[PDB]
């Protein structure tokens, strides 16, 4: 179960 | 970094028996790598390339495997091209080693 | 004991006919989830995950990674302008997941890397995004503004743990299935030196102890290995070589220690290796 896309923000 | 390559077969090599030739490269950066399985200096048909994955130290790894029948008097090798290598490196597969 | 890993890669120069974005999932070091920028879909890789999950599961995974693909597409453009770099090869790597230790301890990880070097790493104990490089400071400013630290804490400690326990239960039969290796002993003569080789074909699980023995005594230092390498079908391969004198080859024995074997397997060159059963 993958984590939300907002946590990949750089 | 420079890739660490080794060539091996799935099952022990036998005369006129179907097998899988594997070429595994690891410990390299950038992830762009050209891996070619050869049969007497000719690229082998139906080569399966694994999805881009990396290890603990962020260094990339890729497995290239192809279904083949080992022929007597034929040389099977793996050609590796990377920007950290300068000149392409060829790795020999031995059926009896 | 049990681990869940999400391996994400964003590339500027991937190669001809290769995807720029790749996202792969792992349960105890075994591939189960796959995504690429060409296919644009989250697909199962093992029979235990596909039979235990419906289409609604893979639809939610597709839209979450499709967004992650777009976020990492921006990251490549943002970081190139920040570092003031002019073209070439640039990579953004992401590592996410949790470990459920045998004693019950939960360890959470969420870290990134730019050009194969540590960029940012989330510290669960302090609830702050650690900036490894000075160029990773504006990233921390964006994180403190949004307040992602709390939302990431509840995922790594509760959400990640819950689903990993499910995947372990689903793939208990496959992950615990032992596979016996096909062993072969070889020898090569060159410049008065006899190099002896021992190859183990298709073994599962991954941990193995392949050692050379001379006159029944272990020769650890003199033996050279190539490490444990994977096969396309999921199994593993390993090779261990040793330098010897010609006419002493039969004094050497290959010892294989594996979970599939009740006792360590002893193999010789003249006895036919693994054909001796």
């Amino acid at each position: 179960y993958e984590l939300d896309e907002k946590f990949d923000r750089l | 970094l420079t890739p660490k390559v080794q060539v091996y077969s799935r099952f022990p090599a036998s005369a006129g028996t179907k097998n899988v030739l594997n070429c595994f490269a690891a410990g390299f950066h950038p992830p762009k790598i050209s891996i070619t399985l050869m049969k007497d200096g000719v690229p082998m048909e139906g080569a399966q390339y694994s999805d881009m994955s990396f290890n603990d130290d962020w260094t990339f790894q890729r497995l290239v495997h192809a279904d083949f029948t080992p022929s007597s008097g034929s040389t099977y090798a793996c050609k590796v091209e990377h920007e950290t290598l300068k000149e392409p490196q060829v790795y020999k597969w031995d059926p009896e080693f | 004991l049990h681990t869940l890993r999400y391996i994400r890669t964003a590339m500027t120069d991937p190669g001809p006919g290769l995807p720029w974005f790749v996202d792969v999932g792992y349960v105890d070091g075994e591939l189960f989830m796959h995504y690429n920028s060409t296919a644009r879909r989250a697909v199962p890789r093992t029979e235990w995950i596909a039979a235990n999950t419906d289409q609604q599961y893979w639809d939610r995974e597709t839209q979450i990674v499709q967004g992650s693909e777009q976020i990492n597409r921006e990251n490549l453009d943002i970081l190139r302008r920040r570092y003031n770099q002019t073209g070439g090869s640039h990579t953004v790597q992401w590592m996410s997941g949790c470990d459920i230790l045998e004693d019950g301890t939960i360890r959470g990880y969420h870290q990134a890397a730019y050009d194969g070097r540590d960029f940012v790493a989330f510290d669960k104990g302090t609830m702050t995004l650690t900036a490894a490089v000075p160029e990773a400071v504006p990233t921390k400013r964006k994180w403190e503004e949004g307040g992602y630290a709390e939302g990431l804490k509840q995922y790594l400690e509760e959400t990640c743990v819950e689903w990993l326990r499910r995947y372990v239960e689903y793939g208990k039969a496959e992950l615990g299935r032992r596979e016996r290796p096909e062993v072969r002993v070889w020898g090569k003569e060159a410049d008065g030196i006899l190099t002896l080789s021992c190859r183990a074909h298709g073994f599962y699980p991954r941990p193995i102890v392949v050692s050379w023995l001379k006159d029944g005594a272990v020769r650890g230092q003199d033996a050279q290995s190539g490490g444990i390498v994977p096969n396309g079908d999921g199994t593993y391969h390993t090779w261990v070589t040793i330098d010897a004198q010609p006419g002493d080859g039969d004094k050497y024995q290959c010892r294989v220690e594996h979970a599939s074997l009740p006792q360590p397997g002893l193999y010789s060159w003249r006895s036919g290796g693994g054909l001796n059963d």
